[PDB]
């Protein structure tokens, strides 16, 4: 209109959510509980010698 | 230089380059990358170069 140009109003997103990126250390000692559980049950068997004889 | 000064082991190096890259990109997202005037406006050789 005349010399000036008119532009439409811009709609705005109401909310934003922040989810930052985190470094991944990738440690291996955690989630190894099964090995500890296996260590718990060694179960060495010893039979008395001389009771039979 | 930072990796050599410390004793990074080819897996914490990637954890350092990621941080450096993200920080530098965040800085670079708001800078316009222009050139500093130093000579004379009339001269044509500098502009041609
Ligand atoms: C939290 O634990 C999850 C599951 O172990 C990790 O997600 C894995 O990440 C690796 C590396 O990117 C991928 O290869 C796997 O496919 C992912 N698994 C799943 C189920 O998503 C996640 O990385 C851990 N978070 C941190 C910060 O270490």
């Amino acid at each position: 209109c005349f010399g000036v140009t008119f532009k439409k109003p811009l709609v705005a997103e109401e909310k934003t959510s922040l989810e930052p990126q985190l470094p991944h250390l990738q440690l291996r000692l955690p989630h190894l509980v099964g090995i500890i559980a296996k260590i718990k049950g060694i179960k060495i068997e010893v039979t008395s010698s001389g009771e039979s004889i | 230089n930072v990796a050599n000064s410390a004793n990074l082991s080819q897996e914490t190096k990637a954890l350092l380059t990621e941080m450096v890259n993200e920080e530098m990109q965040g800085l670079s997202d708001v800078m316009i990358d222009f050139e500093i005037p130093l000579g004379d406006p009339r001269d044509q050789e500098q502009y041609i170069h």
